[PDB]
């Protein structure tokens, strides 16, 4: 039993979907996301000018 | 002899809500305020 | 087309490389919407009368 459930959490990590890529993704769209809120920011600025 | 466990303590915690505000103003652009309400609400639709 | 009507010197958004195997070129997308709403604002800031 114990071997089972040690061996579960290994297949388990080696899901595909997995907290490694949920990371990377993040750090990209943070950035993004980040520079987008600046840009768009300074043309609603303009528009209330 | 034998004496029970006391409950472990549990308590709420405080969460801050304040916030500050910046007053901004700028130059007239180039376009008309029309165009400028197209571009910025679709913009602000994207980041959203 | 940006840079051709606006003649603003040499300056870029659009870059190579955006797809990846390893996370399935999943963010590109992404990336070149944020490209784009820079060129945007270039544009619409540059091209007074």
């Amino acid at each position: 039993q114990q071997q089972q459930a040690m061996a579960l959490l290994d297949y388990f990590s080696e899901r595909f979907t997995n907290e490694s890529l949920y990371t990377w993704l993040i750090s990209q769209l943070s950035s993004l996301y980040l520079q987008a809120y600046d840009a768009v920011l300074s043309l609603c600025l303009s528009a209330e000018a | 002899s034998i004496s029970p466990r006391g409950l472990m303590k549990q308590r709420y915690q405080r969460v801050v809500t304040a916030r500050n505000a910046s007053k901004m103003n700028f130059k007239v652009p180039n376009y008309r305020f029309e165009p400028m309400l197209n571009r910025s609400k679709s913009g602000v639709e994207t980041l959203i | 087309s940006l840079l051709y009507e606006l003649n603003l010197g040499e300056q870029s958004f659009v870059g190579g490389g955006g797809w990846n195997d390893l996370y399935q070129g999943l963010m590109a997308g992404e990336t070149l919407k944020l490209a784009l709403m820079r060129m945007e604002r270039v544009y619409v800031e540059q091209n007074s009368r």
